[PDB]
């Protein structure tokens, strides 16, 4: 979500979650 | 790095991270 | 944050994850 | 037909291809 | 709609273009 | 329209959630 990832620092394991 | 390119950046991420997968906008 | 910089297929996308379930409409101009 | 099955950013990035300077309205249902 | 036709179920280059504006 | 809001010039979330449907 670009709310969270650029009000922190997402990790890989988070943006493995938005993978189809 | 350059905060005004945090969401290309993280549109970048997102493809290398899904690779050839693709992604979608809920986790 | 700050305002964004997007082009191309990063504002295409941007718009895709910004929105979600509501969908959204792309004209590029 | 197209050759495979297009979803999430697959599907939107197909579309913002093939509509160019139309634009396009992606829901997604 | 849009997903439907071409995740679910495969699509044409005819289905795409009916969702350009 | 929102290419020259985002690429042109810099935006908003607020911006990108106009062109949501």
């Amino acid at each position: 979500i670009v709310e969270q990832c650029c009000t922190s620092i997402c990790s890989l394991e988070q943006l493995e979650n938005y993978c189809n | 790095v350059n905060q005004h390119l945090c969401g290309s950046h993280l549109v970048e991420a997102l493809h290398l991270v899904c690779g050839e997968r693709g992604f979608h906008y809920t986790p």
